[PDB]
């Protein structure tokens, strides 16, 4: 008879630039009629929930209840209650989240791996792995970019973070981009904006055009 | 359904993508038609063969040795992968002809590519480009192994290959 | 109490040679007479665990047996059977272990991306990434040979396999191999090693050091 | 009549995953109704075995026993019999065959020779060879894959493991892969793999390429 207050992770606070608190609750007799808050310190009232799901099949209930907090709260790291109203319960069944203290912020550093070699000769897709590294907390969100335009989640995937085997306190994740070979071998440039709480202006790009390793000053080609 | 053709780039690469545009190939093969003026489109050039031809390390076809049932499953899956890449091609209003419901000059686009395909067995196409020829005299080798009688019986079924693409 | 499956892994067999068997009951009490045996659908299997795990932080046993089974008879598809017979629990009860059926199995490609530039510049650390994509099943095991000698496992972490961004079925993971630039820069091969289901030889081996992406024929080198 | 049971080569145990046997067998008398058995010291239930060899007409009768064993009982070199009755000898025929023991595992290094220039001249074939050097136990199997697809063994020809000149414990193995020289201009990489037992994962690669073994003929050194 617990509830999951689920934070908001940094990639929801990156995408939709505001902090949203969804608390779920799980392994609740099944009654209607049941009401749920969200209380902050002081206890009071923040924000009506919405999007309430109706009685779960399951016999355990997971309503989803939002409420919107100020983000220079969230960021202080207050412990924020969400109050669920169940019949069964006398009192009210009461779940709260605050974001982890300490977790000492290091920047992450964000390098772009243009694909192999051996992988542009199959000449049917490459992989453009924007390799981040060297960071904590083990939040970040990668989300690509072709010349400039954001392109559709469909097509890049970030691996979860994981801790990085040299330095114990920081994490690496890994994110790839699946690109066409000839998109490739034309010059297109592919950034990586690489979103953390650690970086100075909270993110970071780097970019990767087929010519990035070439020397830049002696255009040496082989012709039969 | 994955094939290993990527989105067409013919008539220039799709939004983001700003260059890449194939010039018409006025152009023709001295042992292979010898004398044709006949120019090759961009999208034929970028015909999506599929599985029948890989381009890893030049060109070599992948029906050296495919039993005539393979062959006309790679030619469907190629078929229904090529209106696939047409359709989300000029959807996105990339193709110069796109610049019913469907995207303008689709259906033309589409109809045009059977037709690439139905000469690309046969072995009639006007032009032979890199991936023509050698799938060209491999399609022969397998069904003689009459060509035009084959097609002609599963002309219908490559074309639902299309309509049920759509 | 409840009893769990652990059936072994592609990552486990590989590694050890051989295939384990692994039962699990979640967090019974410190009791006595803990009695494991494995039986397949005939029942003439009997193997005998070894070395059960000591009691965990929570005071509660976590019941673990260790079976040895030929990877044929594991191969097979046969369900295997692990009997629990033990004072807490009421009555014994037997959990059921089988591998998951009907998937497809596509070779990887072992593509071996050397350090970025940038990140060398730093003259601090190269971390080697070998990416293993376009495999299927999920469960591939990634070593890392330096000079045909293993490494050790501390030194590089493999990225859990995550579904492939296009393609539907495949799935693509990511093995980082982190050494000095000093170790790069002198170039020992720092082979990668691949263990699959789908690979023909059911392993694969990439090789990289400083000298693959240098061009062969000409050697332009500016000076000053 | 004695049975000449054969012990499952190497190149049988990576080639077809499984260790199976046969004892053929010297003969007196024909034909006779009962057939092959095998049995081990622990007197396990004996393996089914099925399509024994028809009577062979010089009296030389030879047959065949399939038998499923584990890899990791046979690598142990525990001693299995092979059990041959007939109606002419009541006695059994009782063999035994064993993997050899006491020999040591030495590391074959495999170097991939690319065809000699004499031959590429004449553009009409291209025998790349696969020197398998310096593995001491008498078994191995070369496999040949060329751009990432496994040949078949008409392809190619792997030549029998005969002693090294001068090292006397280890042994040599050839394998040469023909293949037309249109093909080998492309630069496919063509793969050798050997299956041994020394080895690390028991199978390493060498990939020799059109490219490969080509010197830096440009040495060109712009010093401003
Ligand atoms: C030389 O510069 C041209 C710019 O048009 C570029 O396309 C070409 O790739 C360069 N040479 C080499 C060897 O990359
Ligand atoms: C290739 O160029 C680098 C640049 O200085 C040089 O150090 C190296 O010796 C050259 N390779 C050979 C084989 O000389
Ligand atoms: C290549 O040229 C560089 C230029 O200084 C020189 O140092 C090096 O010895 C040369 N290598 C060969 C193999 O000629």
């Amino acid at each position: 008879i617990r509830v999951f207050a689920i934070p908001p992770s940094f990639a929801s606070i990156f995408l939709t630039k505001s902090t949203k608190l969804t608390c779920l609750v799980t392994d609740l007799t099944t009654y209607d009629s049941v009401t749920i808050s969200w209380t902050r310190q002081n206890g009071e009232a923040v924000k009506t929930h919405t999007n309430i799901s109706e009685s779960h099949p399951n016999a355990t209930f997971s309503a989803v209840g939002e409420a919107s907090i100020c983000e220079d709260d969230w960021n202080s790291g207050e412990r924020f209650t969400c109050t669920v109203t169940h019949t069964d319960l006398p009192s009210p069944l009461k779940q709260t989240i605050s974001r982890p203290k300490g977790v000492a912020l290091h920047r992450p550093d964000v390098y772009l791996l243009p694909p192999a070699r051996e992988q542009l000769n199959l000449r049917e897709s490459a992989t453009i792995t924007c390799l981040v590294t060297g960071f904590s907390p083990a939040d970040v969100f990668v989300q690509w970019m072709q010349r400039g335009q954001p392109l559709s989640p469909e097509k890049y995937v970030t691996s979860a973070p994981m801790p990085e085997p040299q330095a114990p306190g920081r994490y690496f994740a890994h994110s790839i981009l699946t690109v066409s070979e000839e998109e490739w071998n034309t010059g297109e440039t592919y950034t990586c904006v690489v979103a953390h709480e650690a970086l100075p202006n909270r993110v970071t790009e780097r970019t990767v055009d087929k010519s990035t390793g070439k020397p830049t000053l002696y255009n040496v080609s082989l012709v039969m | 359904y994955i094939r290993g053709c990527q989105s067409k780039t013919y008539d220039g690469k799709i939004f983001p993508g700003k260059g890449g545009e194939k010039q018409w190939i006025c152009k023709d093969t001295i042992i292979h038609g010898d004398t044709n003026g006949a120019c090759i489109p961009p999208r034929t050039q970028n015909l999506c063969v599929g599985e029948l031809w890989d381009k890893s390390y030049g060109g070599r076809s992948n029906i050296k040795n495919d039993t005539k049932e393979l062959l006309k499953e790679k030619i469907k899956n190629a078929i229904h992968k090529e209106t696939e890449l047409l359709y989300e091609y000029h959807d996105t209003g990339t193709a110069i002809i796109s610049k019913n419901g469907l995207p303008k000059g689709f259906c033309h686009a589409v109809q045009r590519s059977f037709i690439d395909y139905k000469n690309m067995i046969l072995g009639t196409s006007v032009n032979i480009y890199e991936h023509i020829g050698k799938l060209q005299e491999d399609i022969k080798k397998i069904i003689e192994k009459n060509v035009n009688a084959w097609w002609k019986g599963i002309e219908r079924e490559m074309w639902d290959a299309v309509r049920c693409a759509i």
